[PDB]
């Protein structure tokens, strides 16, 4: 086409997404890891990971407003995670890399995972 | 804006 | 922070809401121009635009599944418009450049405002 | 990935 592109539009649409996330607005689900809850946008989890997508496209599951996941799964790894999906921050250091790997993996987010194997092969 |  | 950052993240989740919306996956609003409908997620249509931000933080109309807009509004300007919201790329053309940014100053999207102005200033 |  003969289209324009406006260069910073994705990045400020994530920004406000984020910013309807810290005031609690339009959010539609809670995930609870253990004793933790995580308030968040469907369409956003859905954006970011294989495992949200399969879930929310679940005739049966789409409409739940509560998502338990896998008694595996760190807290911290997920909060370090879903922060990420709405910023495009890690916040990867030596004492979560492993816990933030394995969420990555079981919510299959295949960059996070990428780096997480890279990093931890560079301190091997 | 760009031409992408 | 020590954080690291994906510099695709923000563009690869804007494609994956434009992909929900073309499969028209858990769109929660009809948005009504005139004889037209368009489907659309209140979370993206409120990262974008100033006027759909206070339409859907009102505590009455933030449940309403129709919205109709003034019927002075384009459907093809709204069309163009939130093709744009959900890829960052916007299809202006002589033809509708008036009508474009008629509805983008209604929709209070600034950027979209500011390159329709800088483009009929350059034909005039 | 980069440094932000
Ligand atoms: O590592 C990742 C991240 C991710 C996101 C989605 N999400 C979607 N994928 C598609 Cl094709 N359409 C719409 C959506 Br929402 C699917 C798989 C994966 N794997
Ligand atoms: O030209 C534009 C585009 C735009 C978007 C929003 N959206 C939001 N703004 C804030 Cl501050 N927080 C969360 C959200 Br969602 C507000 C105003 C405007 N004006
Ligand atoms: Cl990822
Ligand atoms: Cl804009």
């Amino acid at each position: 086409d003969s289209c324009i592109q406006f260069t910073r539009h994705a990045s400020d649409v994530l920004l406000n997404l984020n910013r309807l996330r810290s005031r609690d607005i339009l959010t539609d689900v809670v995930i609870v890891v253990s004793r933790e809850q995580f308030r968040a946008h469907k369409t956003v989890l859905m954006a970011c990971s294989g495992l949200f997508y399969s879930i929310f496209t679940d005739q049966l599951k789409c409409n739940l407003s509560v998502i338990n996941l896998d008694p595996e799964i760190n807290p911290e790894g997920f909060c370090i995670l879903l922060d990420f999906m709405y910023t495009s921050r890690l916040n990867l250091r030596e004492g979560n890399i492993m816990a933030v790997m394995a969420t990555a993996m079981y919510l299959q987010m295949e960059h996070v995972v990428d780096t997480c194997r890279k990093f931890i092969k560079a301190s091997e | 804006w760009v031409i992408p």
